[PDB]
C-alpha cells in the first residue's frame, strides 16, 4: 500500500557499494602497490653509488650497504626488499593488502649509461650479465593492471 | 489461451461455496446457488459447467479440472485432499480464507513501477532528501563539522543525522506497507469486513431458499470473530424465540439503522433475499474502496521530517 | 482559545445549507435538517446553536457570529449582504462554491500565510537552494569559473544554472498552480465531483422530510453542469409522469448498476433518505481520495533538482 | 519509487573525475616539466667549467663534453637536451607528457660573473653574444603556467 521509498533507497546504496567495490578494490591495490615502489627505490642511492664506485653490482643487500635482511626493507604491504646483483625487488606481504596482489612483486634494475647510470621499474627480471637482465618469469609478478604508468618497464628497455 | 477470473470473484464465489457446503447443502445445490447469484456472466456460466459434471457424478475437485486455467492444480488438490479424506468443507473454508487474503494483497501493492511505485519511491524519499539539502548549505550549521577533519570522523560525527534519516524512511515504508481498565473495550469487535462476510452468507443461504433460521445457524457456526459469534448467537436465540429479525439485530451496534430499517422491510415483503444481496454488495464495494490509513501517513510524514530537523538543530 | 472547522467539513455544511435555503424551506428548518444529519458532533452542536439564535429572530449571519472562530468576518459579511439585499440564497450558492474551492486547493498543495503558503514557498524554493549550495562548495566545480574574473562575465557565464533554476521554480510553480465530428461528444458531461453533489443534495432534502418530487424540482435548479441539469430535467419528467425513480436513473449512464440497485431498494422500503446518505458519503470519500495531482509534483520536483546538477556538471 | 541513491552517487563520482581532471592534468604537466628541468641541470657543471677554464661560451654538447648526441640526453618526458653556445634547451617528448607541453621547450643560460657564472631558468632562449641572449620566439615555448617559481627568468635577467 506504501513503504517503498525505504525500502528502494536502501537497496541502492546495497548496490552502490557493489558499484563502488571494484572501483576502491583497484584503487586500493594500484595504492599498496605505489609504495612497494617507493620501498624499491631510495635503494638506488646505493646501488648506484656501489656500481659507479666498483663498476660491480652489489650483489645483495648487505654488498650495497643495505640492511643486511631482505626483511629488515618491510612496509605494510611490502614484505620485503632485495637486493639481486644490483636489481632490487619488491615483495608484497600477505596481509593487509588486495587479493591478487599479494606474495606478489616488482623490480628495479639499472643500465650502466657509461659514467652515470640510468633506472628502470617493472614487472620482476633477473641480472643475466652486468648489462643485461631478464624476465622472473615465473607467476608471482605483480599484474599490469597495478602498475604505475611509470613502472611499466620491460626487460629490454633502454 | 484463456484467462483466469480476477482475485474479487475468486474471492466472493469461493467464499460463498465455503458457507453453503459448511450449511450442509448438497453441492450440486450449493453449485447452482452459487451461479445464480452471480453478477458477471463468465462466473454464472462456468458454475453451471463445475455444476453439471458434479451432477454426472464426478468430485468438485474433478469438476473444476474444465476450468484449470482459473483452479489451479493447488486450488484442485486442496479441493480433492478434502474430498478423500471427508474434510472438504473446512478445507473450502481455508480456500475462501486464502483467496480473501490473496485479494487484499494484490488490491494493496497496486493501489496507488505504476502510480503507487513512482508515488512510493517518491514520498520515502522526499523529506530525507529535504533534509541532505539543508545540511548542505554550507558549513558550520547544528551539530555539523568543519570539511577540514578527517573525512571518517566527519562522517561519524554526523550519523545523528544519517539515523534521523533512515528512521524517518522506515517510518514511511511502515505507512506504505502497513496501510497497503474495562478489558471488553480491548477485544477486537466487528469490523467492515466481518459484516460483509456475515450478509455475503446469509443473502446468499436466503437467495438459495433456506429459511432465516436454518441460514442463522449455519452462520453462528462460520463467523470467524468471536464477538460477532456472540452477537449473532444472540440474534438467532432472540428470532427462535419469536423476536422479528430487524428487532435483534436493532441491539447490537454493528448494523447501522438502515440495515436494521432494510431488513424491517425485507421481513415485511417476503424480500429478505434480494435486501440482504443488496446490502451485501454495498458492504462488499464500501470494504475493497477501503480514510485513517491516509491521515496517520501524514502524521508520520512531517512528524519525522520535522524531528530530523530538530534533532540536528538542538 | 478555539479552532475553527476542517476545510471538508466546512464545505458539506456550507454545501448543504445553500441547497436546503435555495429549495424555500424555512431557514431554521434548514439549520435543523443539516445539524441532524451531521457525522462530526461539534458540527452537530453548532448548528443547533445557530439555528437557537435564528429562532430568537435573529439574522443567520448574525447567528453565525457566535462561531467567529469557524465563520470569519468575509463569511458572515457575506451572508449579511445577501440578507440586507433580499439575495441570501445565492450568496449561500456562492460561499458553498468558495468552500468547495478551499477544500480542494487545501488538499491539494498538501498532498504528497496559512500551511499552503509556508509549504509552497518553501517547496519553490528548496531545490533551488540545494543548488546554489552545492555550488558556493568553493570554486573551481564543473562549469564555474576562477574567482578573479570580472564579475560580469562570472555572472554571465554561469547564466546556465541561473536558468536551471528559474526554470525549477516555474515546474514548481505550475504543478502548485495547475494543481490547486460529434459535437456533443465533446461537451462536459456529469462527473464525480456533480454525482456527489447530487447525492448530497437529495440525501439531504429527503432526511429533512420534502417529498422526492419536490427535491427534484429544486436541484434541477441548483445543477452546475449543464448537461446533468438536462439529465435530471428528464428524471423528474419521468417521475412526475408515474416512472419509478430508479427506472428514470438507469437511462442515464452516470448512475452505476449499484446506485441504481441501491435506489430500487430504497423505493420500496421508504428508505431513499438514508440510501442517498451513504450514497452520498461513499462518493463524496471517493471524490476526495482521487492522488495524480501529488504523484506528477514529485516527478517534476526531482526530475528538475536532478535535471539543474547534471545541466553544470557537463 | 526508490533507487536514486545508487545512480546520483555513480554520478557524482563521475562529476568528480570531471573536476579532478584538470588538477591532475596541471599537477600532471608541471612534473614533466620540473623533470626537463633537472635533466637541463647538472649540464650546468660542464658548461660551467667550459666557460671559466676557456673564457668562451661551449658551443655544442660536445665542446661542453657531454653526450655528443642531443638525443642521447633524453628522458620520459625530455625528448632531448642540447648545448649552443653555453645555452642549454630541454626539448619534451611527444609521448608520455601533458598535451600543451609536447614538442616543447625551456632553456639555461648563464652570465659571466667575472670570475664565476649565474645561472637562470626560463622560457627558450638563444645567445647573441657572450654575455647577451634574447627570446627564442617561434611558439614552441613551455608555457608559464607550467614553469616553477624558480624557473620564471626573462632574457634579460640579471
Amino acid at each position: 500500500f506504501t513503504l517503498i521509498e525505504l525500502m528502494i533507497v536502501i537497496a541502492i546504496v546495497g548496490i552502490l557499494a557493489a558499484v563502488a567495490l571494484p572501483a576502491y578494490q583497484d584503487y586500493t591495490a594500484r595504492a599498496q602497490v605505489s609504495e612497494a615502489i617507493l620501498l624499491a627505490e631510495g635503494q638506488k642511492s646505493a646501488v648506484t653509488e656501489y656500481y659507479l664506485n666498483h663498476g660491480k653490482w652489489p650483489e645483495n643487500n648487505t654488498s650495497a650497504g643495505v640492511a643486511s635482511s631482505p626483511t629488515d626493507i618491510k612496509g605494510k604491504y611490502v614484505k620485503e626488499v632485495e637486493v639481486k646483483n644490483g636489481v632490487v625487488t619488491a615483495t608484497m606481504l600477505s596481509s593487509g593488502v588486495n587479493n591478487e596482489i599479494k606474495g606478489k612483486k616488482l623490480s628495479l634494475w639499472a643500465r650502466r649509461e657509461n659514467g652515470s647510470v640510468k633506472w628502470f621499474c617493472g614487472q620482476p627480471v633477473t641480472r643475466t650479465d652486468d648489462d643485461t637482465v631478464a624476465d622472473a618469469k615465473d607467476g608471482k609478478e605483480i599484474d599490469t593492471k597495478h602498475l604505475p604508468s611509470t613502472c611499466r618497464d620491460n626487460f629490454d628497455a633502454k | 489461451g484463456f484467462g483466469g477470473v480476477e482475485g474479487k470473484d475468486i474471492l466472493v464465489f469461493t467464499r460463498q461455496f465455503a458457507t453453503m457446503i459448511d450449511a450442509g447443502l448438497p453441492l450440486v445445490q450449493c453449485l447452482d446457488i452459487l451461479a445464480s447469484q452471480m453478477d458477471n456472466p463468465s462466473f454464472k456460466k462456468v458454475l453451471f459447467a463445475i455444476k453439471s459434471k458434479v451432477e454426472q457424478g464426478s468430485t468438485f475437485a474433478d469438476a473444476l479440472k474444465e476450468h484449470p486455467k482459473v483452479f489451479d492444480e493447488l486450488y484442485v488438490q486442496l479441493c480433492a485432499a478434502g474430498e478423500v479424506g471427508g474434510i472438504l468443507d473446512a478445507i473450502l473454508n481455508r480456500l475462501a480464507a486464502y483467496r480473501e487474503k490473496n485479494e487484499k494483497l494484490k488490491s494493496k501493492v497496486k493501489s496507488a513501477l505504476v502510480a503507487i511505485g513512482v508515488t512510493a519511491v517518491l514520498l520515502l524519499k522526499v523529506t530525507p532528501v529535504f533534509e541532505k539539502m539543508f545540511a548542505d548549505f554550507g558549513s558550520e550549521l547544528p551539530g555539523p563539522t568543519q570539511m577540514i577533519v578527517n573525512f571518517s570522523h566527519m562522517a561519524q560525527e554526523y550519523f545523528f543525522h544519517v539515523a534521523g534519516s533512515i528512521v524517518a524512511v522506515v517510518m514511511s515504508f511502515t505507512w506504505s506497507y502497513r496501510q497497503p481498565l474495562f478489558m471488553p473495550v480491548f477485544g477486537p469487535v466487528l469490523r467492515k469486513v466481518a459484516v460483509a462476510r456475515f450478509t455475503r452468507t446469509l443473502g446468499t443461504m436466503i437467495s438459495s431458499g433456506v429459511p432465516i433460521l436454518d441460514a442463522l445457524d449455519v452462520t453462528a457456526k462460520t463467523a470467524g470473530n468471536r464477538t460477532v459469534e456472540d452477537a449473532i448467537i444472540y440474534v438467532r436465540g432472540k428470532i427462535a424465540e419469536g423476536k422479528n429479525i430487524a428487532g435483534p439485530l436493532a441491539e447490537t451496534k454493528v448494523f447501522p439503522s438502515m440495515v436494521v430499517q432494510m431488513i424491517g422491510v425485507g421481513e415485511a415483503t417476503g424480500a429478505m433475499d434480494t435486501m440482504l444481496n443488496k446490502i451485501a454488495d454495498f458492504y462488499d464495494d464500501e470494504v475493497d474502496a477501503a480514510a485513517m490509513i491516509e491521515p496517520v501517513l501524514m502524521v508520520f510524514l512531517g512528524g519525522v521530517v520535522g524531528g530530523f530537523l530538530i534533532g540536528m538543530y538542538l
